[PDB]
């Protein structure tokens, strides 16, 4: 199941960490690793799971298609700017809906 | 939605909720508190509300009871919490809805707490086909002098 | 290019008056010092809600697969669903046994649902069931040429 | 838990069983027992179950 | 690899390891984590 580890890391540069500050949903610092051989992340159904993977592809094109992961494939409710300030005005819904 | 608003009588008013004390009617709620990413936490009230539209809609006009009795759910709560879904039922209870739930082969604990039976489907090829099956509480004990 | 003309001044705005009352200065006096911060941020790694572990816990059909398929070849004939109860009792009780009817659906070998029979089961924490089910026969042969991917 | 559910059918028409027959891939007879205190409908994807 | 909160159970069969990231008010918090000590998280989880 898992043992095609052949071929990995001698032609190809692979992605295993992740260093962040102040990101998106998350704030302070927080850091990670990815296994070279595979891996997965898990967590609760908006456990800033779509913002983590948009802070990989903020450094990896001129204009993202935004939040994708949990805004399927069109334009999003979320953009640098919000993810940069924190902002998450939909989201908390009854704390103040900007929540900066 | 300024079309929506002039055309259509449903967006001509908003709609709100509030959660009321029965012995002094205050108020307690009045808005989400969990409204973004992937999760959700409305489920419990909106459990009630939609359970309110249901349980009118079938009332005979200030009937304690819902003179159509049953109620379905496609994927029931192949996507809601296991205590939503138990608050869920409850709700159904509160209008005495006969409710019918379905998932796609998910849902286990949860069915099993707040239902007492199912009815299983497979597909050989072109040919689905049913099976019906129950689950009784026992009797004589769950486990004598145990967790039950 | 950079040669003046000898064009009409129209719109001529003064600007810039140079009133003293238009100096206003730096105020560092405002002597703040902003949050420096890198602090390792975490945190409880279990607090997520419960249905999520029950997930975490999920039943597996393909060793469920191996039980069913080894408990047939001993029993070398049709298998009723309480006597797949009571002979490999369950914990994903109800699990088992809408995946067995569906193997029972895919296997071939008569399915029947029109009687009612019964087992007692008891859960992963020893809290004990009763059960209401039909027959059908489950066989070696019948699950073993049937895949389970 | 499934009280009102026994008390419902006294109360309003509540649902407990159903029937098909060549309905969809449900080729021949098909029967499902719904219980009075709630049901449920399991089944794989494109199983049949919508 | 990504996925909601279903399925993780192929991917603990199918996986080296898992980074979790967790919901906490308007504050998210993550974990670099191995499949048995995600299990052993859940471990404590249910003894505490």
């Amino acid at each position: 199941m898992n043992q095609v580890s052949g071929l990995a890391g001698k032609e190809s540069f692979i992605l295993t960490r992740i260093e962040l500050f102040n990101w998106g949903g998350f704030h302070g610092l927080h850091q990670a690793a990815i296994h070279q051989d595979g891996t997965a992340v898990i967590g609760p159904t908006g456990s800033g799971k779509t913002t983590l993977v948009d802070a990989l592809m903020t450094l990896l094109l001129a204009n993202p298609r935004y939040n994708l992961a949990s805004t399927g494939g069109h334009e999003s409710d979320r953009d640098l700017i919000s993810y940069v300030r924190g902002v998450s005005g939909p989201g908390d819904g009854g704390e103040g809906q900007s929540h900066i | 939605l300024g079309a929506k608003a002039l055309l259509d009588p449903r967006f001509r008013l908003e709609f709100a909720v509030s959660v009321m004390d029965r012995q002094s009617g205050n108020v307690i709620e009045s808005r989400t508190g969990s409204q973004g990413g992937s999760g959700g936490e409305k489920e419990i009230i909106a459990s009630y509300v939609l359970t309110a539209s249901l349980s009118y809609a079938l009332s005979p006009a200030g009937s304690r009871y819902p003179l159509f009795g049953t109620i379905i759910l496609d994927e029931a709560f192949s996507r809601s919490s296991h205590a939503v879904a138990g608050r869920i039922i409850a709700a159904l209870r509160e209008f005495g809805l006969h409710a019918v739930f379905i998932t796609p082969n998910k849902e286990m604990r949860l069915l099993r707490d707040h239902t007492r039976s199912a009815i299983v489907v497979h597909r050989r090829g072109q040919n689905s086909n049913m099976a019906s099956l129950s689950w009784e509480e026992l009797e004589r004990h769950y486990q004598r002098r145990g967790n039950a | 290019r950079k040669q003046e003309v000898p064009l009409p001044a129209v719109g001529v705005a003064v600007t810039g008056i140079p009133a003293i009352e238009r100096l206003r200065f730096k105020e560092v006096d405002d002597e703040a010092e902003q949050t420096l911060d890198l602090s390792n941020h975490a945190a409880d790694l279990t607090q997520i809600g419960d249905d999520f572990w029950d997930a975490f816990n999920g039943l597996d059909r393909e060793v469920l697969i191996q039980q069913t398929l080894q408990l047939l070849a001993k029993e070398n004939r049709p298998v009723g669903l309480a006597e797949l109860a009571e002979l490999l009792p369950p914990a994903h009780d109800l699990e088992t046994f809408a995946v067995w009817i569906g193997m029972a659906r895919e296997a071939g070998i008569e399915v029947i649902d029109s009687q009612r029979e019964f087992a007692e089961l008891s859960d992963g924490e020893g809290r004990r069931w009763r059960f209401n089910l039909p027959t059908t026969g489950l066989e070696s042969q019948a699950l073993m040429d049937i895949d389970w991917e």
